[PDB]
């Protein structure tokens, strides 16, 4: 074989092979740790553009619904209001989006907002999702170095080497 | 010849070498100059210098035990009491020596250095403040000397 | 294949110290490099599936800008609501209305104080409620992943 898949394998390999095969995943690693990290990034910053547009229609949708008279259209701008979920927000729109225009255009004039509360209650959850993402987050960068410890840990214990050196 | 008090205690050291070697630890005096040490550190585990192969070179003087040696890394080091060439900044190397310390008490000190570096002497400025302050990217450029180490096909613990 | 404990080590001893070693090291490294392939695909799937679908949203603004020009008065306004209908790529055209959305919302109906805190908010909330769930997501794939190859060795013969 190129690579040895066992520690008891490796007897027989010679340094050099090892290092080399060492070097190659290594360096992957490296290669996929800025992939990862470049594309949790485009992530993000697409989530904040694709939200900035979801939003405006939102906030056009929240501008209309006093005015809208047939519940069944209301109901269907309510729908759309106060949902969080944007695959649920994003086919909504998609699905019905010509109707969205017309629901805008048809009231007749710019009506004022009513409500502060929905502005704090968004404002406490803005802080509490905040909250939750970094301690998410947290939760999965102390989980890759731990469930990498425990992996390692295993081979360690199962190493004559380590035993023979370390071992009183 | 081994009539020399210094002389004739470094053998007694290589002595206790021979018999009840530390645990990741060898030492041999060169089979001539009896005065030049090949020394060879393991990480201890638990530690980011952990399964490393650290080569150490141990230079004594004529009035040893009443002076210390002068110790050398020879393997690519990455620790906050190393300087950049080798030289290890430790206490019981320079202010607090003892005749009491044979060769295995030395190596033994440096290597409890892996798991708690001095921090009073930053001989490695960059170890120094990573060890502080960033520690995960400490650890990161630790294990890179541990895989260096690896490289030596440890010719100098041959007989 | 090695020697006696209560024994200074040999260079046969380290030798073998150092390939046991280097497989271990070899093997950290194999898994880290596994794991992340899986959350890369996961992760380039998940961005092209999002930028898909903003187009419902960016053909409904589009229409809804071309249906008030008629009727704008500000000639900046009436130029830069011409610039939002007259651009054809959509990575320019998303983020020109994430980035003016406050801007547009107004154009369109013709307090604005209130508008640019509910858009704010509304991005924001989100924003985050998704960014949260593929956090979830990626923490609950991962151990997983993980779990994978420990139960691999808790049961291996």
């Amino acid at each position: 074989p190129s690579e040895p898949l066992t520690q008891k394998d490796v007897i027989a390999f010679q340094k050099e092979a090892l290092f080399r095969c060492l070097n190659k995943w290594r360096v992957k690693a490296n290669q996929l740790v800025e992939e990862n990290e470049v594309l949790a990034a485009g992530l993000s910053k697409t989530t904040e553009s694709v939200s900035g547009c979801c939003s405006s229609i939102v906030v056009l949708a929240r501008s209309v619904v006093e005015d809208c008279s047939d519940e069944q259209d209301k109901r269907f701008l309510q729908q759309l209001i106060n949902t969080e979920d944007e695959h649920t927000l994003t086919q909504i729109i998609s699905n019905n989006s010509a109707r969205i225009c017309e629901l805008i255009l048809k009231t007749s004039g710019s009506n004022i907002s009513d409500n502060i509360g929905r502005l704090q209650e968004l404002e406490s959850l803005t802080l509490t999702l905040q909250k939750l993402l970094k301690s998410s987050e947290n939760k999965l960068k102390k989980a890759t170095e731990y469930y990498e410890n425990i992996i390692a840990q295993y081979d360690r214990q199962d190493s004559e080497s380590v035993s023979r050196v370390f071992n009183t | 010849h081994m009539s020399t008090p210094a002389r004739r205690r470094l053998m007694r050291d290589f002595k206790r070498m021979k018999e009840d070697s530390p645990p990741g630890v060898s030492a041999s005096p060169l089979p001539d100059n009896v005065m030049i040490w090949n020394a060879m550190i393991i990480g201890p585990a638990d530690t980011p210098y952990e399964d490393g192969t650290f080569r150490l070179l141990l230079e004594f003087d004529e009035e040893y035990p009443n002076k210390p040696p002068h110790v050398k890394f020879l393997s690519e080091m990455f620790h906050p009491n190393v300087y950049a060439n080798g030289e290890i900044c430790l206490d019981i190397l320079q202010n607090r020596w003892t005749p009491t310390y044979d060769v295995a008490s030395i190596l033994t000190s440096i290597q409890s250095l892996f798991n708690d570096p001095n921090p009073a002497s930053p001989a490695n400025v960059e170890a120094a403040t990573l060890f502080q302050d960033h520690k995960s990217q400490y650890v990161k450029r630790v294990k890179e000397t541990v895989e260096k180490s690896w490289e030596d096909d440890m010719e100098d613990m041959a007989d």
